[PDB]
């Protein structure tokens, strides 16, 4: 039916939103790379202290 | 009555030869069903005995593909139920009673190897469905969901083709056609609820379009079945 098709479109939009949730996780993956860089930055600071010694 | 008895006697005499019986078996697939119906309707002992002998000759081991012929007869013409009904009924003739008992035993032996899946396959091949017990049995659908989706959903594709043919034949809107359409819609709804992968195949094969077209059918039962299928598809 037309109403059911509109509901399917809303489900498709939710499916797109579900795909966007992975994109949101992909958007959050950019912060993960920054978090990984921060982890390396902490090691770099520790390495710099070791290098200074 | 005399002409029918003579024709039955001639048919039995022809079927006495296994080659002729095998040739006539494929000549008319509904010949066995017609003979069984005539035997049930007719009360003459001689006519019933001749019909029983003719039916047994077609399924006799002498004729080629005896097991296949017996299985096809049991699946299409409901030979097992007719034989069971005849066995319960009392026949004055002793030879006719013995022939009926032998036919019932043969039908039971043939149906022992067969299952509900074979009956469903035969019904799908014949494109005839009248709300069989398997359609309304939840356990049968649950245990046959994998079989329906097997072979790239061959059974699902066959059901979709049958539904499309019924939609094409929906202009006539016959009672048997309406019942077949409703049964096909119920089967499609079951195959969409269970094994959801078949839903995409049905949509690709125009199953959704067929359901939408059936939603506008004049028949109340067909419209209700189409609405139920649509609800199972994307509805609540």
């Amino acid at each position: 039916n037309g109403i059911a098709t509109l509901l399917q479109a809303e489900k498709e939009a939710h499916e797109i939103v579900s795909k966007a949730r992975k994109y949101r996780q992909d958007k959050l993956k950019q912060a993960k790379t920054d978090a990984a860089k921060e982890i390396d930055s902490y090691k770099i600071q520790k390495d710099k202290e070791l290098k200074e010694f | 009555i005399q002409l029918q008895y003579h024709s039955l006697l001639l048919i039995w005499l022809l079927t006495f030869n296994p080659v002729f019986a095998n040739e006539l078996v494929q000549k008319y697939l509904s010949d066995f069903l017609d003979l069984l119906k005539l035997v049930k309707i007719t009360i003459k002992e001689k006519v019933s005995r001749l019909c029983i002998s003719i039916i047994l000759q077609c399924c006799s081991t002498r004729v080629k593909q005896h097991k296949k012929v017996i299985k096809q007869l049991l699946l299409l013409g409901n030979a097992l139920p007719t034989v069971q009904s005849l066995s319960e009924r009392k026949y004055s003739d002793e030879e006719l009673r013995q022939d009926i008992s032998n036919l019932k035993e043969i039908l039971e032996n043939e149906y022992q190897e067969l299952t509900s899946f074979d009956e469903y396959v035969a019904e799908l091949d014949s494109k005839l469905l009248c709300w069989s017990p398997p359609h309304v049995d939840n356990g049968f659908w649950s245990d046959n969901i994998d079989e329906f989706k097997k072979d790239n959903y061959k059974i699902f594709r066959q059901l979709i083709e049958l539904l499309q043919a019924k939609v094409r034949n929906g202009d006539v809107n016959a009672k048997q056609e309406k019942i077949i359409i409703q049964v096909a819609l119920n089967d499609i709804t079951h195959v969409v609820e269970l094994l959801p992968e078949s839903i995409d195949v049905l949509d690709k094969t125009g199953g959704k379009a067929d359901i939408m077209e059936l939603l506008n059918h004049s028949d109340s039962r067909v419209k209700y079945e189409a609405l139920k299928a649509t609800q199972a598809i994307i509805g609540y």
